[PDB]
């Protein structure tokens, strides 16, 4: 996660074990339960999309509600690319790139990538962003897997 | 096991072989193009009469919570 | 593992007995499940080859693989050795040597030596090549150990 | 126990008994060389018949996932 | 152990109980396994002689093991003393004096000349003498007590 | 489960299907005016005789303590 330093900055730190395994317990002991989304909320609080992508691939077992969910984000990420079109000429030196929804993702943007755009001023909410797409992922699970 | 070898059982829900798929598909490396390939093909030749039957019915286009409440019963 | 301090340097500290009790507990429970990848790259955030041999030669049990992967090693660091040649002429007092695939193994180099290259201006990521051979070797062990 | 009286049983996989040999192996101490030297002969010589027919049909070169899929029948 | 500050100095601090206990733990768990001697190896990171007796004390039961070891020890320090003979006339003000088999086993030695002998420059490893002599007396445990 | 199948037994205290009841409606994600709307009519609506009956008496108005004190010998 990105977190403020003692100094007054911003800078990354890596999320702990108990708390990774925090995650693991809370997925094995109570699955698809909506009482996953305030925990998730909570745990994820100053994450990055590396991080998210972290927590996600780190689940074992019920594949078929992770790939349904991989399908939301790629969805949610294609409706970002949608929606906002990239931007007019060529990227500026004084300047850094706009995201799009694989940037989101995490999967095409690096973690100093995703640092620059929370740090800078203004900053962009990129993790809210992901954060709302496994919410809403998370909504389609739960109402899919009520019996 | 191979992803050939997942089949779902004649009792079994469509749900568990589902899980089953896609944990296999989790331990295969192949470019992303045969994995679609793979989705749209091997889940529904391996899945027992009464739900390929089911599916069937669906028609193409479907998406897996769809599918997935498709076969509810069976 | 290399971290950074307070003062704003790059420092060696190292790994916790819960981190390295974690790195037992998830061999033990997952085997060779594939989760054990992301884990692995998760808890070997920052750390050194000399660290990465600490939890390779910590495991107990799974001795086929343990010897498989060793042997994947050792082809990964013939093939560093092949493809990167050694440099021209004698090694320059103002600098410091090139790393051979027994060095990213963390075998011929020393833990000060491990810090050089990598504190060092440019940084070589020396974690990142064994890291590539690991999870690798890791995808041969998996493909295998599916029955 | 010593290295020498590790064996593979009549109805023990292959596998189990390759866990066996490392483990043994990794409480051998010896020059390197002499541990090649233990890995290609001693392994293949305690080998059960079914499986050491096998395994002479791969010939020399061969590598341990190779060996132990070629074993996994037996 | 003695640890670097934050100032940046090397200082000693006393080592953990949930470390000590781990160290128990191993022990009972794993008695004689390899496994035993990269984990001693990894929680002896930065270990005084003092601290090395303190881990050998607090074991219970493989008493026949333990005396083994102990033996070892006195051969290993025994055969220090010979391949270093003490050194020519008497001891200098300005210096502190060279160890022997027994300093470096903590017997002879306080503390605080255990602190001198590793802070000081030149710094001499006391520690990783009796660590290969722990180890050495290890290999000897582990192929005896193998079956 | 749907909302509408959650129904109360006819042995089964109000109390443990009111828990029922807000478990699933924890589980539904529309507007709190329809909410509101399924609060007052299908808790009572799937309540059994017996304490439908009982709840008919407190008239409209009634909040949750006094339902579930009003049901409680039933």
């Amino acid at each position: 996660p990105i977190v403020q330093n003692l100094q007054g900055q911003m800078v990354h730190q890596a999320i702990s074990p108990r708390t990774l395994n925090a995650w693991v317990k809370v997925v094995e002991e109570k699955a698809f339960s909506p009482e996953v989304i305030p925990m998730f909320s909570a745990l994820s609080e100053g994450a990055t999309p590396q991080d998210l992508n972290t927590m996600l691939n780190t689940v074992g077992g019920h594949q078929a509600a992770m790939q349904m969910l991989k399908e939301t984000i790629n969805e949610e990420a294609a409706e970002w690319d949608r929606l906002h079109p990239v931007h007019a000429g060529p990227i500026a030196p004084g300047q850094m790139r706009e995201p799009r929804g694989s940037d989101i993702a995490g999967t095409t943007s690096t973690l100093q990538e995703q640092i620059g755009w929370m740090t800078h001023n203004p900053p962009i909410p990129v993790g809210e962003i992901y954060k709302r797409w496994i919410i809403l992922g998370l909504n389609k699970i739960v109402r899919m897997y009520s019996p | 096991t191979s992803i050939l070898d997942i089949r779902q059982g004649p009792k079994e829900p469509f749900r568990d072989y589902v899980d089953r798929f896609y944990k296999t598909l989790r331990a295969e490396q192949a470019s992303q193009e045969v994995k679609n390939w793979m989705t749209e093909t091997l889940l529904v030749q391996n899945a027992n009469p009464d739900c390929k039957t089911i599916l069937k019915a669906l028609g193409p286009g479907a998406t897996l919570e769809e599918m997935m409440t498709a076969c509810q019963g069976v």
